[PDB]
């Protein structure tokens, strides 16, 4: 069904900086001690991206429909799994084949049907009193479905449905790219331990799967979730909670990057060729130990 | 030059072949009429039309357009399977470029149809004695039915202009009559399960194409091989190092391709040709010696 | 070169070549030139001088 929410007070998003993020394998070919320069959609280093928040401690629940660009680096630091799935499409009104990749606790359902999306869809998790458990009951994702073009049921993945107010423990790195109608997903999980900003660790994302859905993706929206409790009536108005989750939304840009491979085929360093004047010289000379002597740029 | 030509050419693209559910629609319980055919989407599987042509179980396997052995190599996008029961003489009407009654008012087919029409004899699947009061068909219509369009309208055909109170009578024929399916009949009025395959080609990648034959496993041979597009000729020797469990090919320090992973055994194998140098000759003067010596580089 | 083979073509199973049978079509097809057709369906006497 479609149960809208009451106009509440939101918080303005912050602005964080990236520390070597949005780096993945540009190809599925093994390399060792080679320095090649390819054209792949990557993320520029030392960039100011938008920092969205969703902590209940107030009533923060922002989910705008930003236009989908060429390559979106979705970095979400969730300790209790608040963000369920994501939606993709153009108009989202039971008129075009919209892509729905939801990650429910029951299973992974990826259906590309004409789902009638509401004004502000979310997920409702009811808290039972007879037993200490957290199960999802409200499925306010789509009103109804008509024709379908691709339906796949993956392996069941159990998630956490208990919203807490602690620090982040797990980092879910995802990259969504829609080039030539093909949807490429880059899933990579890595445990972290921080409270703000981005970690200084290296980015090494692996490609998940490539489903040739062949649709036109224009706008997207991050589907969040809501929790219930015995102290609240449970209505979708103002008496509920959303936990605490901070995800980073970064748009990729076509920049030439110089990939470095070791003796095991694992990328350990990424030198950009379009950022700082010092980093641009190492990309042209194809080296990393710049000594004395004058050099030429362009 | 001292080169060694390859003697074998192994081709191995797939690992697990899954046949499309073709026997489910053929050996089903019952279908429907010709004016209300059931459209079934068959995709996400490796098709194999070679096991049905040599089965010697169909009554009429004549397909128009392309050859029956050439459609297995052509790749399609989405194949739609429609099944309906008609008469014996109405089988030839279901063909691209035909016209009459069934192919004009019941189920019209395009002129440039890529797919063909196959059927087989059935005398126990849906035939009974004493007549048939289940299957129906369409007779007349106000306009011609467009291809790939179902008909479930039970209206009354208005031929003339005399008021008939919406009932069958004067200038008000009923284009919904029952068939006479009987096993004691001749070539006409006999139930025939007809299944038409619609071959559609679009911009989507191939996923319903024909089968992909794979050869046996062989190593330590300087023959030609095509491993997932990589056409190389060399000795498939062993490799002590391993690759990442998500890659396929592999380069080296010479910025060339010479290492491929076996998709049938997940074993790292290196490519090493058996052609090095040419042929060198040594002649210490012709007028002083009549003996030569072949030198290898 | 020149060939005047008037045998039956075999496609897949069911061999022909005299015995005929199913899936045995005649390769030699008739033109069917008629004056009531169009200009494209008219016979053209082509003389090639090599």
């Amino acid at each position: 069904q479609c149960v809208n929410l009451t106009t509440r007070t939101q918080l303005p998003p912050a602005y964080t900086n990236s520390f070597t993020r949005g780096v993945y394998y540009p190809d599925k070919v093994f390399r060792s001690s080679v320095l090649h320069s390819t054209q792949d959609l990557f993320l520029p280093f030392f960039s100011n991206v938008t920092w969205f928040h969703a902590i209940h401690v107030t009533k923060r629940f922002d989910n705008p429909v930003l236009p989908f660009n060429d390559g979106v680096y979705f970095a979400s630091t969730e300790k209790s799994n608040i963000i369920r799935g994501w939606i993709f499409g153009t108009t989202l009104d039971s008129k075009t084949q919209s892509l729905l990749i939801v990650n429910n606790a029951t299973n992974v359902v990826i259906k590309v049907c004409e789902f009638q999306f509401c004004n502000d869809p979310f997920l409702g998790v009811y808290y039972h009193k007879n037993n200490k458990s957290w199960m999802e009951s409200e499925f306010r994702v789509y009103s109804s479905a008509n024709n379908c073009t691709f339906e796949y049921v993956s392996q069941p993945f159990l998630m956490d449905l208990e919203g807490k107010q602690g620090n982040f423990k797990n980092l879910r790195e995802f990259v969504f790219k829609n080039i030539d109608g093909y949807f490429k997903i880059y899933s990579k999980h890595t445990p972290i331990n921080l409270v703000r900003d981005l970690p200084q660790g290296f980015s090494a994302l692996e490609p998940l799967v490539d489903l040739p859905i062949g649709i036109n993706i224009t706008r997207f929206q991050t589907l969040l979730a809501l929790h219930r409790s015995y102290l609240t009536p449970g209505d979708s108005s103002s008496g509920w909670t959303a936990g605490a989750a901070a995800y980073y939304v970064g748009y990729l840009q076509p920049r030439t990057f110089l990939l470095k491979y070791n003796e095991n085929g694992t990328i350990t360093d990424a030198v950009d060729c379009a950022l700082d004047p010092l980093s641009e010289t190492k990309c042209t000379l194809k080296s990393f130990t710049v000594e004395k002597g004058i050099y030429q740029t362009s | 030059n001292f080169r060694v030509q390859p003697t074998e050419s192994i081709v191995r693209f797939p690992n697990i072949t899954n046949l499309c559910p073709f026997g489910e629609v053929f050996n089903a319980t019952r279908f429907a009429s010709v004016y209300a055919w059931n459209r079934k989407r068959i995709s996400n599987c490796v098709a194999d039309y070679s096991v049905l042509y040599n089965s010697a179980s169909f009554s009429t396997f004549k397909c128009y357009g392309v050859s029956p052995t050439k459609l297995n190599d052509l790749c399609f996008t989405n194949v739609y399977a429609d099944s309906f029961v008609i008469r014996g003489d109405e089988v030839r009407q279901i063909a691209p470029g035909q016209t009459g009654k069934i192919a004009d008012y019941n189920y019209k087919l395009p002129d440039d149809f890529t797919g063909c029409v196959i059927a087989w004899n059935s005398n126990n699947l849906d035939s009974k004695v004493g007549g048939n009061y289940n299957y129906l068909y369409r007779l007349f219509r106000k306009s011609n039915l467009k291809p790939f369009e179902r008909d479930i309208s039970t209206e009354i055909y208005q031929a003339g202009s005399t008021p008939c109170n919406g009932v069958e009578g004067f200038n008000c024929y009923f284009p919904l009559q029952s068939y006479g399916f009987q096993p004691t009949n001749g070539v006409g009025y006999q139930p025939y399960r007809v299944v038409v395959l619609s071959f559609e080609l679009l911009h989507a990648p191939a996923t319903v194409c024909g089968p992909k034959k794979s050869t046996n496993l062989v190593k330590n041979k300087c023959v030609n091989f095509n491993f997932n597009g990589l056409t190389g000729t060399g000795v498939l020797t062993e490799s002590n190092k391993k690759f990442l469990p998500f890659q396929q090919f592999g380069r080296d320090i010479a910025d060339t391709t010479d290492a491929v992973r076996d998709p049938q055994t997940l074993e790292i194998l290196d490519i090493t040709p058996c052609s090095f140098g040419g042929v060198s000759v040594i002649t210490p003067g012709t007028n002083t010696s009549n003996q030569v010596a072949v030198l290898y580089q």
